[PDB]
C-alpha cells in the first residue's frame, strides 16, 4: 500500500481539484436515475467524492491507480458531454489543471 | 430523446 507521503500527496492534489472553480460537475456521483443514458454508456462512473472515499479506505495501492481514477473522471466527461458544453469545457480545464499539478509534484 | 448529454 501507499506510505504516508504518497497518501498525503494524493489527498493534497484531490483537495486542490475539489476546490477548483471548474470542479462543480465532478464533486458527487452522477445520479444514474436522473441522468438518462449515463449508466448505459459510461461503464465505470467516477467522481471526486468517490475517489476521496477510495483513497481514505486504502483502495489505491499506488500513485498510478489514483491518477487512473482521476483521469477516468475526465474520460467519462469527454464521452458523455459535448466538448463545447459547460461541463465538457469544465472537464477539459480540470484535466489540464490535474496534469500540470501532477507533473509539478512528481518532477 | 436520442443522444447523450445533460441538457
Amino acid at each position: 500500500s501507499m506510505d504516508s507521503k504518497d497518501l498525503a500527496l494524493c489527498s493534497m492534489i484531490l483537495t486542490e481539484m475539489e476546490t477548483h472553480e471548474d470542479a462543480w460537475p465532478f464533486l458527487l456521483p452522477v445520479n444514474l436515475k436522473l441522468v438518462p443514458g449515463y449508466k448505459k454508456v459510461i461503464k465505470k462512473p467516477m467522481d471526486f467524492s468517490t475517489i476521496r472515499e477510495k483513497l481514505s479506505s486504502g483502495q489505491y495501492p499506488n500513485l498510478e491507480t489514483f491518477a487512473l481514477d482521476v483521469r477516468l473522471v475526465f474520460d467519462n466527461c469527454e464521452t458523455f458531454n459535448e466538448d463545447d458544453s459547460d461541463i465538457g469545457r469544465a472537464g477539459h480545464n480540470m484535466r489540464k489543471y490535474f496534469e500540470k499539478k501532477w507533473t509539478d509534484t512528481f518532477k | 430523446g436520442k443522444g447523450l448529454g445533460k441538457g
